């Protein structure tokens, strides 16, 4: 009778099973800020020429 | 690619965040869209009549 090796088919493990697709991270390169300020304008209460 | 826009390219909008973005924006106590707080109310019913 014939004899040859036996085949054996692994089995177990998981395939396509609970998909999560979190895989991002945040983070990125671009400018810093910016440096402006003002102040409140120029207030002016005067009159009638005292010197 | 062109065709990578499906989620990111929003990170960099996220992060495009400064002093304004600070004031206007943000806080412990801040409230968030997407989240609508539901109150109970009265129980009617109502009919025309002659």
């Amino acid at each position: 009778i014939v004899l040859r090796g036996p085949t054996l088919a692994p089995t177990l493990d998981r395939t396509a099973t609970h998909t999560v697709t979190r895989p991002r991270a945040l983070g990125s390169f671009h400018s810093t800020a910016g440096p402006a300020k003002h102040a409140a304008s120029i207030m002016a209460e005067c009159k009638d020429e005292s010197r | 690619c062109t065709t990578g826009a499906g989620v990111t390219s929003g990170f960099i909008d996220l992060a495009t965040y400064d002093n304004l973005d600070r004031a206007l924006y943000g806080g412990k106590d801040a409230t968030t869209y997407f989240i609508k707080e539901h109150y109970p109310v009265g129980w009617f019913t109502k009919l025309p009549t002659m």
